């Protein structure tokens, strides 16, 4: 909200929610063994998907930017 | 797959050089616009590639040039 | 400063640069956004091809710029 506010404020912001949410992932996926089972992976992505999607709905109001942010991260 | 990508990736090769002359950092770039569709082969492979394309005389290299590579016919 | 850069999909993406970044950073800020590996792009800033090694302070790119995104250029 506070950056909001200021012009240009949000774009950081936007960058950095994008680099960390990538960084979990990225993290996320390694606990998971050379065994590369598929339903653990396809689980594992979920649960973070999860817990950001509802993150950027209540939290940030459901702003497209941060969306569109996610969206790249999670690709 | 793996001996099928190389196949690919000398067809690239000679599809490229032949629409004349490059250097060796762009055709490996080529290659891998091409091919970006199917797959994205290794480095390592290409240059493989590269070395059956001079041995079959597919293309050639520039005889005073660094990397650069001629299609001959 | 946030440049605007026009892509292949007909939209236009802001993002972030310092001017002292070379320019292939904002390839891979751009794989980031928009998906298409840096291996293949090319940056080009009003009528030219945009180096990889150089940097953006030597392009002069300000906050307002706009960068235009188009596939690899063969001449033959």
């Amino acid at each position: 909200v506070l950056l909001r506010a200021v012009s240009t404020g949000l774009p950081h912001m936007i960058q950095e929610l994008q680099n960390h949410i990538h960084d979990e992932g990225l993290r996320a996926t390694s606990n998971l063994t050379q065994e590369n089972m598929p339903t653990l992976f396809v689980e594992s992505v979920l649960e973070v998907h999860g817990k950001f999607v509802q993150l950027i709905n209540t939290v940030l109001n459901g702003d497209q930017h941060f969306m569109s942010a996610l969206d790249k991260a999670l690709t | 797959v793996d001996e099928d990508r190389k196949m690919y990736l000398q067809a690239a090769i000679v599809r490229i050089m032949k629409a004349k002359v490059l250097r060796h950092n762009a055709l490996i770039q080529e290659v891998i616009s091409q091919s970006r569709a199917r797959f994205n082969p290794s480095i390592s492979m290409i240059k493989k590639c590269i070395e059956v394309l001079i041995d079959k005389q597919y293309i050639e290299r520039s005889q005073a040039s660094a990397d650069e590579y001629s299609y001959v016919a | 400063m946030l440049i605007k850069v026009k892509t292949l999909t007909g939209k236009e993406i802001e993002i972030d640069i310092e001017p002292t970044d070379k320019v292939e950073r904002i390839k891979e800020r751009v794989e980031e956004k928009e998906g298409i590996p840096p291996q293949q792009q090319r940056l080009i800033y009003s009528g030219k091809q945009m180096n990889d090694e150089k940097t953006a302070a030597d392009y002069k790119i300000l906050g307002g710029s706009v960068l235009h995104l188009v596939l690899a250029l063969r001449g033959g």
